[PDB]
């Protein structure tokens, strides 16, 4: 069974990630964060959690929402780098595959900032330090997508993902880069799905398959809801952006590819059972965040599985997003919508 | 724009709470308000058959067809249907249509299995032909009061005959019931057909009463609405009995969408040919082969082709129906397309029909064209 | 800019609806309008051969070459071709060209298979040499009325000889038909050649008529347009019969693009050498080796090199044709480039030819240079 040969390499990693998991904030702790008046009260209230002595040795007057999200993200990133250093074999590969999806976002961000003639150092910060890949600041030269690819991208692990991206052969603007990036992330999700299907053991295999299914479905609905802006897009030129994985591909990405208005997307999602609860109500992004957190919560019930790393990563990112939203509502005196955090624990 | 049903059995649950088991002494319980003349109209569905020849006189579905006979808001469209039925029930021509659909009112295992796999596949196609036909009468220009429940009745009737085909093919293959009542209880879930009047028949052979939510009385009503009017029976030369049963006949034939020029004689028989003088006139014969092409190339092409034809745009059918599907080849995804290859000869014949009548499309879904 | 064909058999379908099987009594049916003198011109394609020596006189492709003889808009370019043909059909020099392409009008299994795999590969190359040659006459400065259907005929003729090579190699290897008619029916799909006049021949040996959509009559027409004019036959010293058949000869040789200085004698024989005085003069001999390099170094280099030479830019050929392809090496993708390594000696010889004549490129595609 699954508990037999797992611990030999991954028992220490699994125990440490469960110990990280036990420090996730519950509902009462978020309510205590909501009841803070100033920002120093928020610092003192966060000090009595797993975070504590993280804003020690900063200041009492240089405390800012941006500084709090920087340090709360850096703690996450150092913990992930520790767990990635303590692994080998298939787990090391799996965590590198977690890193590549942020590498794609850094590629798109650096190219987009290079188009608008911004500084190298401005784009080098706010550029998500986990997806680094050493030859990243060299993407600020030589605007043409080929003269990026034949020079620096072939030696990166993102090299097998540009097999579709060489159709247009001109200088780039803001819509071409997004078409490129969507093709990247499509090929990426299908590479990582076929990785999980063949090497990861079974109770982690099914959990990672359903989590990747939700990632593909969320990005399919986002591309279908963003592609009906002011352009003309062939359904043949749009169905190369929706991934061939998920519970809405065998036939429901077809009606997303052939859709003109918002009602076409509503009628496309009307037959998939988990969906069509989303478009007839308010903030459409919070439904994806809530369903992702419920799936990640369901991933913590399997014990001998390395789906725990992915589930804890996404849960801790949602936790940082919640603390940033609460800190914004405290610092700007906008307490009307402070209870819109997403807490499942 | 013409029909809106419901399934709320808790809004008017006082009519179904107590154990009302008598057709008599129910009109006082059906009043329930300060309205009297319009509460009798909803009672008129079961009242001529409320005493003569029935078992137990209140079956549990005979109240929901009488409770949801919603005449509370509108009392005009159902009254027009009630002025037309029982005015249609006077000629023998309706009665001889209600006697053709009725009686008087080893290697042998491979053969008997194939006779019932043919039964499960013909009725599985013809059920699907009414599902894409209840969204043609959803288009603007049609109507839904007579068109919807007439063909919702038939799609339930083909779902039961298709179920009896492969339940019988299973119990013959595994040998050489309770499954037919499990599927009969299943097809009564969800929606339910709109209420049409009762169509009572009184003649010298007795006093009969049919139901119009039976698939065999629907199938004989549309055979009556088929043929065109003649030189007699509508002229003022014969004021005898004709103009109240002929103008009632034409006001239903127009209510489907069929003009009185349209003939539409059925086809099914045990003979070789039909006749000589009632043949289709080669403009609709070329057009009926175009509709049969649209039924049997795709499951979704009949509705956007009728929608393209009501706008007078029936020459752009080859381009408004083309879409592309992927194909794994030896060189990758290729994204080829599927188009209805209507020839120019039968693309012209769809123009001379201005709009397909709903009666023509329902003979097509039954295999009568 | 010079040719635009179609395939609409439904626009003028009245000429092909009835079973018209007579060449006589067809000119009255071909009128069909208030135009008489221009409807006889489209009938002139089949009229001198409409009675003498033919089977059944109306084959099903002989009407579509006469229906789509579109003289309705323009009546000048086809008339100029009709004034030139049958004026070219007077000298024996055209007739002796139409007799060279015609007759009178174990280990032995490895050898016979290799004789027919050679046949399938020579005709598969030469068919590709006319596909990139019907997009050279698409460039500005050329013409398409005489150039396109002359070499669309040859590319169909090489596709059938290439099919007979490996169908015969299959049936000899699997032994030691209906497949040749399946590929003959397949190559008549899609587009079709433009209409050229009929080229009737009348002499003492009889009255013959060829077709010009046959690959053997095309192959003898370009052998006639090859050699230059002489001191005789165009001077006013000989007004006998020459100036109507020599100026008709030069107006087709110019219509390909060949100036009357250009000689272009063919090569194919059973001998060692050709002659002494008609040899190419070492400026085009160096240039013909450069074109053969462009045919056999890539499938796409002959068209952008002629396009670069009409602009007078035939020294930048080494740089305007270079492109890069990837290569999996032991160090990764490397993206090396492929360039036509034209030497400076044969890059100069492409300058002294101002523009390649279309007649020169069609001898090259047949292996006659």
């Amino acid at each position: 069974m699954e508990g037999v040969y797992f611990n030999i390499d991954n028992g220490f990693i699994e125990g440490v990630v469960r110990g990280y998991r036990n420090g996730l904030l519950s509902n009462n702790q978020y309510i205590n964060l909501t009841q803070c008046d100033t920002l120093e009260d928020l610092k003192l209230q966060l000090s009595s959690t797993d975070y504590g002595n993280f804003l020690s040795s900063v200041s009492s007057e240089s405390l800012t929402t941006s500084l709090i999200q920087e340090y709360a993200s850096s703690k996450l990133y150092h913990e992930f780098n520790y767990i990635r250093d303590q692994s080998s074999g298939s787990t090391r590969k799996f965590m590198d595959y977690i890193t590549y999806g942020y590498m794609i976002d850094n590629v798109a961000l650096m190219i987009t900032g290079t188009i608008h003639d911004r500084d190298k150092g401005e784009i080098l910060q706010r550029c998500h330090p986990l997806g680094w890949f050493d030859t990243l600041p060299t993407l600020s030269v030589a605007t043409d997508l080929e003269s990026l690819y034949e020079t620096v991208l072939v030696d990166t692990p993102l090299a097998p993902y540009f097999k579709n991206c060489f159709d247009t052969a001109e200088e780039l603007d803001d819509m071409n880069i997004e078409i490129i990036r969507n093709k990247l992330y499509k090929a990426y999700l299908e590479d990582f799905y076929n990785f999980v299907t063949e090497e990861i053991p079974e109770p982690a295999k099914e959990c990672m398959q359903t989590l990747l299914g939700f990632e593909a479905d969320r990005r399919s609905i986002n591309i279908a809801l963003n592609s009906l802006q002011s352009s003309d897009i062939d359904p043949d030129l749009k169905s190369d952006l929706l991934p061939n994985i998920g519970k809405l591909y065998p036939l429901a990405t077809f009606h997303l590819a052939q859709a003109q208005d918002f009602e076409g997307v509503r009628a496309a999602l009307a037959n998939v059972y988990e969906y069509r609860g989303f478009l007839e109500t308010g903030n459409l992004e919070d439904h994806f965040y809530q369903l992702e957190m419920e799936l990640c919560r369901d991933a913590f019930t399997q014990q001998f599985a390395i789906s725990t790393v992915w589930a804890w990563m996404k849960s801790k990112e949602q936790e940082v997003r919640n603390i940033t939203w609460i800190a914004e509502c405290i610092a700007q005196n906008q307490r009307e919508r402070i209870n819109n955090y997403i807490s499942v624990y | 724009a013409s029909v809106s049903e419901g399934v709320l059995r808790k809004k008017y649950t006082k009519f179904f709470q107590e154990n009302i088991k008598t057709h008599l002494d129910l009109k006082q319980a059906l009043l329930k308000e300060e309205k009297p003349e319009t509460a009798l109209l909803a009672y008129s569905l079961v009242s001529p058959s409320g005493y003569r020849g029935e078992p137990l006189t209140e079956r549990k579905i005979l109240e929901v067809v009488s409770l949801l006979d919603e005449v509370k808001v509108d009392g005009d469209t159902y009254q027009q249907l009630k002025n037309t039925f029982d005015s249609i029930s006077k000629d023998p021509r309706m009665q001889v249509s209600l006697e053709n659909q009725y009686p008087g009112k080893g290697v042998g295992l491979l053969v008997a299995t194939g006779r019932e796999l043919h039964k499960a596949s013909v009725n599985g196609d013809a059920e699907a032909y009414h599902h894409q036909l209840e969204q043609i009468s959803q288009l603007p220009g049609r109507d839904q009061r007579l068109s919807m429940p007439m063909q919702q009745t038939l799609a339930i009737g083909h779902a039961m005959l298709s179920a009896e085909g492969a339940v019988g093919a299973t119990l013959g293959m595994a040998t050489g019931y309770g499954l037919n009542n499990e599927v009969q209880d299943q097809l009564k879930q969800g929606p339910m057909s709109g209420v049409l009047p009762r169509l009572e028949i009184s003649n010298v052979k007795g006093d009969f009463t049919f139901s119009m939510q039976e698939p065999a009385a629907v199938r004989a009503l549309m055979a009556y609405l088929g043929p065109k009017e003649d030189t007699s029976m509508s002229s003022p030369q014969a004021p005898k009995e004709a103009q109240e049963m002929e103008a009632a006949r034409l006001t239903l034939k127009q209510m489907l969408g069929s003009s009185p020029n349209e003939h539409l004689v059925p086809d099914v028989d045990s003979l070789l040919k039909l006749s000589d003088e009632d043949m289709p006139s080669q403009t609709e014969s070329t057009a009926n082969g175009a509709f049969k092409k649209l039924l049997s190339e795709d499951w979704d092409w009949l509705m956007p082709a009728v929608r393209a034809m009501d706008k007078g745009e029936a020459g752009k059918i080859n381009e408004k129906l083309t879409y592309k599907l992927p194909l794994d080849a030896a060189n990758g995804r290729v994204y080829l397309d599927k188009s209805p290859n209507l020839s120019d000869a039968q693309l012209d014949a769809l123009d001379k029909l201005g709009s397909p009548s709903q009666l023509r499309l329902m003979y097509l879904a039954e295999g009568w064209i």
